């Protein structure tokens, strides 16, 4: 929870600084302080790790081909007034605008579409960071986007410390460590400057330990299918 | 003329904005810091250490 990790942060590792308070609680003031680092810290863990990976379908419709991925086209956000919400969420999932990186594109059926090809007039190209652009839709299709997902975004006004922080306890160490580093590195004194590059270098030795270990189970090898495509 | 005791508290207030002299001069020289810093020409760490 995140009453924990305030803890934590207080007591242990930001004890010689403001933001600790001498190692008696987070004050109820440097909230949206913590809270923006350690946004930062879920997010460069779930992208350099695999921590969550989301499906999301996008129903297609006759007129549109440009598809953003926002929660304003949502099925489940109902404060939006967009008239056409082609995004298909459900209460299971929801997405929050937690995308990373659009991995993998499937259809309706289930057959792997290609993503970002040129030679192939047949592949859902992606135009900017946050939209797909399916140059030939069809009104009664949908699609199956796959993507990384990020950890859904805690606001800096948050006041309620039960918001659990879904992080494995492997990665609890390396999310405070890049918490010191940030906030110790705002300063330009060279005393507290060296601190906060030596954070540095612990949280990208803790996340060269966690890929040594590969606590994820990400890099893991497949089988072999090139015989087969080859016709041996 | 009223002469009035020396006393501490003509020294130091024990608070930053003190009524005291000492207190004075460290909201004085404070003020040619803030001058200063108003610029951009001192960093905080800086700004601490004079």
């Amino acid at each position: 929870k995140l009453s924990e990790l305030f803890q934590m942060l207080s007591v242990g590792e930001l004890s010689l600084i403001r933001t600790g308070n001498d190692g008696q609680g987070i004050r109820t003031q440097d909230y949206p302080k913590v809270i923006a680092q350690l946004n930062a810290g879920l997010t460069n863990l779930h992208a350099r790790f695999p921590l969550l990976e989301k499906e999301v379908i996008i129903q297609q419709y006759e007129q549109i081909s440009k598809y953003y991925l926002r929660s304003e086209f949502a099925q489940m956000n109902t404060t939006s007034t967009e008239k056409y919400k082609y995004l298909m969420d459900s209460p299971t999932e929801r997405f929050l605008d937690d995308v990373i990186r659009v991995e993998r594109v499937f259809d309706e059926c289930g057959c792997p579409l290609y993503l970002n090809n040129e030679p192939c007039c047949g592949s859902i190209v992606t135009p900017s960071f946050d939209c797909i652009q399916i140059v030939y839709p069809i009104e009664t299709n949908a699609l199956f986007v796959t993507y990384r997902a990020n950890h859904p975004k805690i606001a800096l006004t948050t006041t309620d410390l039960n918001t659990e922080v879904r992080i494995p306890a492997s990665h609890e160490k390396a999310l405070t460590y890049y918490i010191a580093s940030q906030l110790y590195s705002n300063s330009p004194n060279p005393e507290t400057a060296a601190k906060g590059v030596e954070w540095s270098q612990r949280f990208e030795a803790e996340c060269t330990k966690i890929e040594n270990l590969d606590l994820d189970n990400a890099h893991i090898a497949q089988t072999n299918v090139k015989p087969e495509m080859r016709g041996w | 003329v009223v002469i009035e005791p020396i006393t501490n508290e003509d020294l130091t207030t024990k608070v930053v904005d003190g009524t005291g002299i000492f207190d004075e001069l460290m909201t004085a020289a404070n003020a040619h810091l803030s001058a200063q810093w108003d610029m951009e020409r001192i960093t905080g760490t800086q700004y601490a250490e004079v």
